[PDB]
Order: structure tokens, then sequence, then C-alpha cells
RNA sequence: ACCCCUAUACCUUCUGCAUAAUGAAUUAACUAGAAAUAACUUUGCAAGGAGAGCCAAAGCUAAGACCCCCGAAACCAGACGA
RNA sequence: CCGAGCCUGGUGAUAGCUGGUUGUCCAAGAUAGAAUCUUAGUUCAACUUUAAAUUUGCCCACAGAACCAAAUCCCCUUGUAAAUUUAACUGUUAGUCCAAAGAGGAACAGCUCUUUGGACACUAGGAAAAAACCUUGUAGAGAGAGUAAAAAAUUUAACA
RNA sequence: ACCUCGGAGCAGAACCCAACCUCCGAGCAGUACAUGCUAAGACUUCACCAGUCAAAGCGAACCUCAAUUGAUCCAAUAACUUGACCAACGGAACAAGUUACCCUAGGGAUAACAGCGCAAUCCUAUUCUAGAGUCCAUAUCAACAAUAGGGUUUACG
């Protein structure tokens, strides 16, 4: 009841090669979860080429250029623009 | 223009501490204004009415929603890690004893 | 769209129940219970009973 | 009118400035713990109960499991049913006393037998009633027997090495509760065998009313340090055997800890009869069980949107009276 | 309703109450729900059942009743195997 | 006796009338609540009551006690009138 | 006195409409809503009267009455005395202003529409005269007494 | 223009609550065919009628949906059952205009004239200094606005 110390208990709304590029996607992923970021979005874009993305945003620079650098260490990468080498792959960013 | 609507009478009918039989409606409601607990039941208008005779009590009860049911659910998972919800319930607290064993006969 | 029908049991002879069924499809034949017999049977329609 | 809360409420600490950064719970069954242990603390609102409610021993059993797992390789897993007996016995051996005291909680024995407080019964009891050549019928603590099946006195082992076995019904039967009724009563046992030892009060079966319901035996078994005196004939006079464990452990159990205990639940049987008849010498009573009568409200003078069926409810009784004519 | 008929000089009885209600010795008034033969398709079993049931008239509707009809209506009548003979008398009454 | 002080005729109809809302010159005489069912009351008798028939799981018989006046435009039948 | 004559009769036509309803004295006694060819009426309800039977009735104190202000409900003690039921009824069921919370309208109305509470339709004293603001209620006589509400205040532009 | 039913606000916390107040919608679908029988005990749209919920039992398994509807008598049916935008939606079994040729009963419970309240509109006066006035706000005009007063207007009541 709302005159009773009980009045908001009930109160919820308030807290509401192209299988190697696959795998590397996924890894990429599970990487960013464990870091404790937000993988936003993943798509499947179209001899035969083969892409994937993981959409990321927010992450401070020390943070961003460690887990860029864990990335690095094939095939390609495409997210200022850091390519890199060894189908494809392109993690694009929004920090 | 519009419609204009009757009163529809509902909510509380029987308040904690008051002694209920068996069958009487509690409250009435629609949506879930209280939960039924401890003896209580549901409509199919989401009435509470008592399945025992006794004592009508309200509580606020840790709620979990059934597995099934795939709103609640959803609800439930979105959720932060130390949260719980919460939800309040009516139930009778039975007065009378069901059973007195009795002496029929010395055979 | 609906149609109304009386369905009539085989076996337990004169209980007839009305029921809903579409204008468009198939006569219809239906498991239910008849309390004379006290088991269930197979009723038919028969003779649609008002329509809507 | 806004009150503060009593204590502090809940979902107040991980609410938090931003929602994005949490855990959430993405399953159901973590959320379902969370409810359980919320369930289980107390809380300031009432609320449900309110009212309703080494090391080298360590080391030998890690290796003894690595011992297994090479053995086991595994392939087996990838289907091996256990011996069941093997565990009982070390069940037995190591927590089976632990056990045994949420079962006595449950049944009601410490509370009653006892008046409250509880003990550990760590010397295991093992008794079995002998049925014909074989098996003898265990007394497993908890378990259903008929009086039939414990018409003569049973068998007992322990493996210790004084003691005191004793057997009462805690109900209190036929004459008003708060008492107990023995079966017997073993003294100044020198260790496992019953024989041995004295007898006060001799076997009775079980003598439970009929219909009365299910009746709650139970085996005490005491460590004797010194050797102490008891207290009457074979009787079967039901005045006598009236006694309560409470006082008894009291007034004269001071050298005395209760060390071994076995329940055992009676139901009425044909042999009940012959026990009241032949040797309690008297006519056995019955016992119902009757439910109290259905309510309805005051009888109305126009009843109003009832059935015809009002004046069927306010009746006595069902055949057509004829005033005066 | 004809206080005073034209050449008895009797009160007359509405033949309607007659037709649709029972008057039991003590006076209750029992009558047949209203809608009960009609539209039982749409209606939900326990509405029907509702509908089924006889029922006993509110106290005014009673005193109406009676007023409508003539002492005759309300006399003592010892049928055979009336399936109401058994209500017409009120058994264990207190106020 | 006036002079002093106090004092917004009446009925009706109104949420509300001194109203400047109706009615009423005045006297006289005339001029408007009448019906039982069901209740209550007090008698009578009483598993019966009632001067047939009717009612009766305490009834029945008995009395007593409730229920206005004035006013259309109208409709129709039959006469009477150019 | 012709939109259909006049007279008699049916005819004491019929009126939810208007007007009128005659000895004395006392007592209790006020407008929640329903439907309705219905809002000029009615019949239920509500309130009201009488005669009964009864046990609780009002005041109420902790507990309690979702999420998406004022307060109320429930409510033991307690102050009190009545309320529920049964048996008979009629009559009100075209209301006003003030305070408060709102709505429509002009943040107009002595405007209109809800809700809570007063008052008035019932005496008195006051607020000039006064329905609705304030004081005040149970009665009669006195050439006795103490009180209540209760009588509006102001006066003002220098400047180097 | 509306007339029946439902949801939200007015109506913020047990119900209840209006307006030719503000806003959404309904007059159906879909799944079944034990939407089988019965039955304690309750709720109820402030009456009644209509609605609602429902333990146990007997039979069987192993309802969704907010509103989604309509009395009586009559019809139609061997019987079970089924009959209206009877939508003026508690429904008269079936009914239109017009009347300055009109009549009667009433009504200030409802208008036109007149009064009265209010003052939207209207009329006036201050305040304010934007701007016109070859420059210069105040000789004279005067925007945006503000504060008072009047009761000529047309309304409203
Ligand atoms: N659809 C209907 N449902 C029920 N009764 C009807 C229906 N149609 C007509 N009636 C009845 O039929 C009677 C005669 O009318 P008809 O139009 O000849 C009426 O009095 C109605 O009660
Ligand atoms: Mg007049
Ligand atoms: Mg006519
Ligand atoms: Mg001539
Ligand atoms: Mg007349
Ligand atoms: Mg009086
Ligand atoms: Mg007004
Ligand atoms: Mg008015
Ligand atoms: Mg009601
Ligand atoms: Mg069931
Ligand atoms: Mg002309
Ligand atoms: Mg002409
Ligand atoms: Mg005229
Ligand atoms: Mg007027
Ligand atoms: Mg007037
Ligand atoms: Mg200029």
């Amino acid at each position: 009841y709302k005159t009773k110390p009980t009045h908001g208990i009930g109160k919820y709304k308030h807290l509401i090669d192209m299988t190697l590029a696959e795998s590397y996607a996924q890894y990429v992923h599970n990487l960013c979860n464990s870091l404790s970021i937000k993988v936003e979005e993943s798509y499947a874009m179209p001899l035969t080429t083969h892409e994937r993305v993981v959409q990321i945003s927010g992450l401070s620079a020390t943070f961003a250029e460690i887990f860029l650098e864990i990335i690095q260490s094939g095939v390609r990468l495409s997210v200022x623009x850091x390519x890199x080498x060894x189908x494809x792959x392109x993690x694009x960013x929004x920090x | 223009l519009g419609g204009k609507s009757s009163g529809r009478r509902q909510g509380i009918k029987k308040m904690e501490g008051h002694y209920v039989h068996a069958g009487n409606i509690i409250a009435t409601q629609r949506h879930f204004r209280w939960h039924p607990g401890a003896h209580v039941g549901v409509g199919k208008n989401k009435c509470l009415y008592a399945l025992e005779e006794g004592i009508v009590r309200y509580t606020k009860e840790v709620y979990v929603p059934h597995p099934r049911n795939t709103e609640a659910v959803d609800l439930i998972t979105r959720l932060p890690k130390g949260a719980v919800l919460y939800k309040t319930f009516v139930h009778v607290v039975p007065a009378k004893p069901e059973g007195t064993f009795k002496l029929v006969a010395m055979l | 769209k609906n149609i109304l029908v009386r369905m009539v049991s085989e076996a337990g002879t004169g209980f007839c129940f009305n029921t809903k069924r579409n204008r468009l499809r198939e006569k219809l034949t239906l498991l239910h219970y008849d309390p004379v017999v006290k088991q269930r049977v197979l009723f038919v329609e028969k003779k649609k009973i008002r329509s809507l | 009118r806004r009150t503060p809360p009593l204590g502090p409420m809940p979902n107040s600490d991980i609410d938090l400035s931003n929602l994005e950064r949490l855990e959430k719970y993405r399953s159901f069954d973590r959320y379902r713990r969370r409810a359980e242990q919320e369930a289980q603390a107390p809380h300031w609102w009432r609320t449900y109960r309110e009212y309703f409610g080494r090391t080298q021993q360590l080391l030998e059993r890690k290796q003894a499991i690595q011992e297994l797992r090479a053995n086991v390789e595994e392939r087996a897993a990838r289907t091996a049913s256990v011996p069941l007996d093997a565990v009982r016995a070390e069940w037995e051996r190591t927590c089976g006393p632990y056990h045994k005291q949420r079962l006595a909680e449950y049944y009601g024995l410490y509370r009653d037998l006892f008046h409250g407080a509880t003990f550990v019964p760590r010397v295991p009891l093992h008794v079995a009633y002998a049925v014909g050549e074989d098996d003898l019928m265990p007394v497993y603590c908890g378990n259903e027997v008929t009086p039939t099946e414990a018409a003569q006195a049973p068998e007992v082992t322990y493996e210790a090495e004084l003691w005191t076995l004793l057997l009462t019904s805690l109900d209190g039967h036929l004459l008003e509760p708060d008492a107990e009724y023995l079966h017997w009563l073993l003294t100044n046992i020198p260790g496992n065998r019953v024989a041995e030892g004295q007898v006060t009060c001799p076997y009775l079966p079980p003598f439970p009313a009929r219909g009365s319901g299910i009746h709650r035996l139970a085996f005490l078994l005491f460590k004797q340090d010194q050797p102490i005196d008891f207290s009457p004939s074979p009787c079967y006079q039901l005045a006598q055997r009236t006694f309560r464990t409470f006082d008894f452990y009291k007034k004269h159990q001071e050298t005395m800890t209760p060390a071994g205990l076995s329940f055992f639940q009676c139901r009425w049987d044909d042999s009940v009869t012959y026990i009241f008849h032949q040797l309690l010498d008297m006519r056995e009573p019955v016992f119902e069980f009757v439910r109290p009568p259905p309510y309805h409200p005051k009888q109305k003078r126009f009843p109003h949107r009832q059935p015809l069926r009002y004046l069927d409810r306010y009746r006595d009784s069902h055949e057509p009276t004829y005033g005066i004519y | 309703l004809t206080y005073f008929s034209a050449r008895k000089g009797k009160r007359k009885t509405v033949k309607a109450v007659i037709d649709r209600f029972l008057r039991l010795h003590c006076g209750l008034w029992v009558r047949r729900k209203a809608g009960y033969k009609k539209k039982l398709w749409k209606k939900t079993p326990a509405r029907k059942k509702r509908l089924r049931e006889f029922v006993f008239c509110n106290k005014t509707q009673s005193k109406l009743l009676d007023k409508m009809t003539t002492s005759f209506w309300k006399r003592r009548n010892w049928y055979v195997d009336d399936p109401y003979q058994k209500y017409h008398d009120r058994t264990n009454l207190k106020v």
C-alpha cells in the first residue's frame, strides 16, 4: 500500500576459408564477452569471398589498444584504421 | 462521442484478519493487484477466493514465474544480477483442524 | 463465415448437440460424450441451424 | 502520507547508475536460486514465516578417487550402477548419525519424548523382528511394520563395547495425552546380547486402536558408565505402563546419555484384537475420524436468488414430515 | 387487477402469475430463470446450468405476487407425488 | 385612545415569495378520502375453527382500523334546425 | 363562439395538467441510485414511520489494502447506545447557496456538471435590510443572572 | 449530433460518482468438441432482470479473448434446439408529414420584449517606452504588453 512502509517493493520497471573466418569472428566475440564490452551485432556479408563483422561500442584507449593487440595475436582485419594480416573479417568499432 | 461504462465494483472483498469460509471470494481484479497465496485460488477473472475456512493474511513474497509462461521469464532474465521482483500474496491461515478422532464403540 | 450445425450421435440416438464450423469446409464428424450411452461416440453433422 | 521504510528496502543496492554494465541472470536457474535465498532470509515485512512457519584422511580419499579414475580409464562412464549395500554401510559408519537427527526432528520425538533438546544417536542400533525363518524384518528408523510381525520381541545388535534398551509408544493411547506407553524395558546390559541384561517390563506387541491413524514407537539406547537400579512382574495392567520419558530422564538418568535410536510406525491389524482380548482383557476401542460439519450461512426468510436447493440445506432429515392431519 | 369484479364482486387473479410461478405453502415464490431456453449455443456451460435452475423470488416480488393472486392459490394442496411437496412447509427457521 | 419600542397579511405554488407570482369585496348557508387481499387488535373456540361449502404443521371465527373534490378541447349514437 | 352545427344520451367521458381538500394537541420525520415513448410521471432501490424479534451497533489501534495530496477502507480497546432482522405501510424520487477538490464555460455569471462537508427549506441573536456567511438548537412563566457571534482600516513622490 | 456494451482520464490510495466533458474501441474471432453431469461457499455495475467466480463429488484426461450481446409472448421444431441494426439496443406485434384555419390543459420548472448577473466583445482612462512625427519616445500620433473603471453593443445565463 502507498502509505505503508512497504510501498514500492514490487517496483521492477526501473531495473529493466569462410569457416575459418567464422571461427575467428566467434573467438573475437568470446574475447569481447570476457573483457566486458558491448557486442552490438554481427553480419554475414556476401573464386569466392566471405566477410564477418563484430560491431563494438565503448572502450578506453589503453584497453582498446590491448584488445587490438590480442586480436592481432590466418586471414585479415579492418576497423585510426588498423589493418593487418597473418576469407575476410571486419570488426567495426565505435569508441 | 464515446462510451460511458458502469463502475466495475472490483477490489478487495475481504481484508486481513477477516474470518473467511471456504468459497468466499477474497478480492476481485483485472490484472494481478494481489496474487493467490496459501489456500487461495484463482477464478477465470483472476478473482481470488478462499479454499479453506480460516483467516485472511496479506504478505509481500518473492515472485518466481512459471517456466512455461514466457513473458515473465523474459522480464526476469532482463533484471540485473542481484534483483528479485517481489509481489503481494493473499493467504488463508486455516483455523479449525480437518480431523478429530472420535470413539464409535467398545467392541 | 461460421455456420451453426446440429450433430447426431449414431449410438445413443436422440442426443443432438449444436456446434460451430466454417461454411466453406467439410461436413463435420466428431467424437463426443453421450450421457445416455455414458461413452464417447461419433456424431455426424446433419442440417445447418442458422448461419453467421 | 508517505512513510519511510522501517528497515532497508529490497532492490536498493543493485539498480546503480547504469543498467547495461551488469550481468543480469541470462538464465532462469540463477534467478530461482536467488529467489530461494531471499525466501530463506528473514525481512521486516511479514512475509510467509510469520503466519505459517583430517587432512591425512582427505588425502587418502583423494588417492582412492584417483585410483578409481585410473581403473575406469572413463570408458564405463562413456554406465556403472555402483554397489548400494557398501554405500549404506559407509553412511551408517559415518554421517548416518547426523542424518538420524533430522528424521527425529521431523517425527517430533525430541519435542514429545524429550520435551525439547536434540541429540545425535551416535551408536547405530540394529533391531529386526523375526518372521518365520528368514528374512528378519528389520526395524529401520521410520519403517512401517505390522503388529502381527511385531507379536514376539525382536533380535537386536549394535557392535559396541554397557547399555539400557527401551521401547515406547509416543502417542499416549486411550487415556489423556502427554503420556506414553512402554512396551519393554531392558536394563544393565553387558555388550551386544539382550539375554545377559535384566528386564523389568517384558515385551507387549504394538496395540494401535482401529482407525486411530498411525502410531510411532521408539526404541531408545543409552550409554552406561555406572550400573544403576530401575524402579513390575509379567503384567498386562495399563495404569502401570503409562509413563513419560522426560520425567524419567530428568529424575534418574543423570550418569547417562542416549546414544542409539530407531522409531517404528504402527497401524491396525488382526493381532491387535487378540492383544486387546487375550492379555489386556477388555473390549477394543474403535476409532473413526470425524470431520467438522458443513458450514451454511444463517437461514434466510426469503432466500432470493438461490435455487430450490436452499431448503434442502436446512433440514432434519430427508423423509417427508406430516405436521398434523 | 380488478379489486372488485363485475358480476361476483370478488377480486380476480392475474393469471400471468399463475402461469409463471409456483407458490409454496410457506409463501416462497419459485420461478424458472429467464433466458433459459434461448441462444444456448453462445452461452458457456456454467451459464446454461445457472439458467436451468429454479429460483426463489425476492420478498417484495413475493408480496406483489401474493397481492396479484387470490387466497385459493395460497391454500394447502395435498398432492399424491408432486415433486415440490417437501418444500411447501419450512424446517428449522430462526428469525 | 394616539404619541415610545417590537413587528415583510394569508393560502397556494415553490430551491426560494412582503413580493410587483395565484386566489380571495364581505356576510350567509351549501361545498371534497368511499372500497379487501395481506397485516395489526381485542374477543370466542382451539388440533381445530367456522349457522354446511372454506381454511387448518396453531390455527380458525369475530369485530375494529387505510384508500377525495372541481375543471377541457374531445369521440360516438339518436333527434332538431335552410 | 363552423377546420365542421345545435340538443339530448353514452357522460360523474378522460386528464402524468392546474386549482381546491374543513375540530384540537403531542410525537417521529428530508432530495445515494434504477430502469422507463422516460426525465411535469413511474415502479424498484435509498431515506422516512409504526409494531415486533433481537444481539450487537456506532466511535474505532496495532497489523494489512500493485504495479504501471487531503484523505478512505479494515479495525481490537474505549466513550456510548443502539444497530441488524421480521411484519405492515405510505411519502420524497423537478432542490438551492457557502467552504473544499475538480470538470465545461471567459481561470464569466445569482452560469452549468460531479464529489466531500456545511447551511437552508424549522425558532432565535448577529452580519445595516438578508435563505444558503457566523453564534445558537428540545421548547412553558418571571418586571432575575452570566455569556456567544457580534462596531474596518488607511494617506502617500524636494534636493544637491 | 447522440441513444446498447467495453477500456483510460476527470475520479492521484476500499468500492461509487456527472456532463451534447476528454480519448480509445465492440457488436468478433481462434482452439475445442467431457464448452459432461452436478454441487458446498461467495461476488454483483448501487433495485429487479440480467451477469460473475467456485471447493468437494460423480464421470473423464495423464478453453484463449476486455466489449464481442437482446427479456416475454409468439413462431419454427419428433425432440434437442433456432428465431430480430426488436441498434429508440429493459424491446408497444405493425405509425408519416403539416397546421399563421387551429383548439384544450399547463408552464416563468422552457424562449422572444423588458429587467437582473456577468462582462467575452465594446467603450474609456492610466502604466510602458517600441516606433512615426527633416532631428526629437510624451506639440501630436502610437506597437507589444501591463493596471484600473464603465455598463452604449452583440452575446451568455
Ligand atoms: Mg402561474
Ligand atoms: Mg383519445
Ligand atoms: Mg329560405
Ligand atoms: Mg376528472
Ligand atoms: Mg418533532
Ligand atoms: Mg446555480
Ligand atoms: Mg439552474
Ligand atoms: Mg446489487
Ligand atoms: Mg473439481
Ligand atoms: Mg396565410
Ligand atoms: Mg387557407
Ligand atoms: Mg390556451
Ligand atoms: Mg424562470
Ligand atoms: Mg420560479
Ligand atoms: Mg523615430
